[PDB]
């Protein structure tokens, strides 16, 4: 999920 | 503590538009960690993901295949609120929609639901139902592709009938504080792994996997796992 | 004492045809009072009946809107079985597959269903809920095209089975089905009640009409029953 500073 | 209060019409006529209003408080809706979802529930659709807005320095708009071509996602930044419109509602849209705060790619916070009628690859796999006895280790397994669970992060919720689902496990394996460590997460390749130990008659609910697919460009939720205590 | 096989394969690649039989036993192919009926259940869409084939004195076909342009069912009365034809196959049409007999509207028997892996008029509420031994109700909401002219159906659905037929004929009750469960319809709406529900009964319930404006089966979007 890009829409955070929180994937992968 | 942040808390979310859901408005709208609990019955929309075909062809009309359906309205939601999600109120936010504890939390502003410009936050920079922060992304405002919506998420419906039906017998049919299962636990289907409809969109979100957020803001990077700009707002942010991140819609559903399903329902890109009829979804609209405004946010309110002096009422501190966002909205959901879906435009040309058919009895299909007839589901249980939530409003929902991402944080990490989990959706930690969720509102209690508005129940709305209509009337005159794309899901991960998890086994229909699972089940064991008191005392127990129960897994409950999900199996997606490298689009998705291969590329992503993996994450759990727990959800009893009638009420929004509830955090379970972030970050594939992390645990958010007051969840028991009777629950614990695992992910390798393209598969993940939900574990209950000491299984208990509360544990009694359906649990879904969540990660996000970079093919469908959204967040992608699994069939959704009945678990039974006998 | 009628029995449904399925059989073909559960990876399909795009822009090919998906090959479904169901194998007949204790029944015949060419059976006046049967009908022989496809239906998917897509994990995102729900039931979707595709068509179905029987004999009087001639054999019919009939398909489901959606799917009329690249769907056959294919009756083989030497085999005593009838196959499911779906050419040029979309992710779309990932589905689990069922195959079930139609007696007086009524899909009465089903099979064990086919997961497929390619890589809609009628109003329920989405969800109900009620405490062991409480009368709890189940309604559907149509229009004259299709309950209000027609004949409603109900089903129960437990996770990873097939739908069990509970009331055929608006009211009427099949052997098996304990008298808890019964039926009615009023006009343009239909009713499941269960009088003195039980544990055992936490499950998804399907309504069933048939709508002449779309010339086939209908379903309803199934209400998951919570048993407190
Ligand atoms: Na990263």
């Amino acid at each position: 999920d890009p829409a955070f500073g929180a994937n992968s | 503590q942040v808390q979310l209060q859901q408005s709208g019409p609990g019955l929309v006529k075909p062809s009309q538009t359906l309205s939601l209003t999600c109120g936010i408080s504890g939390d502003s809706v410009s936050s920079k960690s922060a992304a405002w979802n919506w998420i419906r529930q039906s017998p049919s659709r299962g636990l289907e993901w409809l969109g979100r807005t957020y803001y990077r320095s700009k707002w942010h708009n991140d819609y559903a295949v399903s329902v890109k071509s009829r979804i609209t996602i405004n946010p309110d930044t002096s009422k501190n609120q966002f909205s959901l419109q879906l435009n040309s509602v058919t009895p299909e849209d007839t589901a249980v929609y939530y409003c929902a705060r991402g944080q990490m790619g989990a959706l930690d916070v969720w509102g209690q639901g508005t129940t709305v009628t209509v009337s005159s690859q794309s899901v991960l796999t998890q086994p229909p139902s699972a089940s064991g006895t008191p005392g127990q280790r129960v897994t409950i397994s999900c199996s997606g592709s490298s689009s998705n669970i291969g590329s992503y992060y993996v994450y759990w919720y727990q959800q009893f009938p009638g009420t929004a689902p509830k955090l379970l496990i972030y970050g594939n394996n992390q645990r958010p504080s007051g969840v028991p460590d009777r629950f614990s997460g695992s992910k390798s390749g393209t598969s993940a792994s939900l574990a209950i130990t000491g299984l208990q008659a509360e544990d009694e609910a359906d649990y879904y996997c969540q990660s996000y697919d970079s093919s469908l460009s959204g967040v992608i939720f699994g069939g959704g796992t009945k678990l039974t205590v006998l």
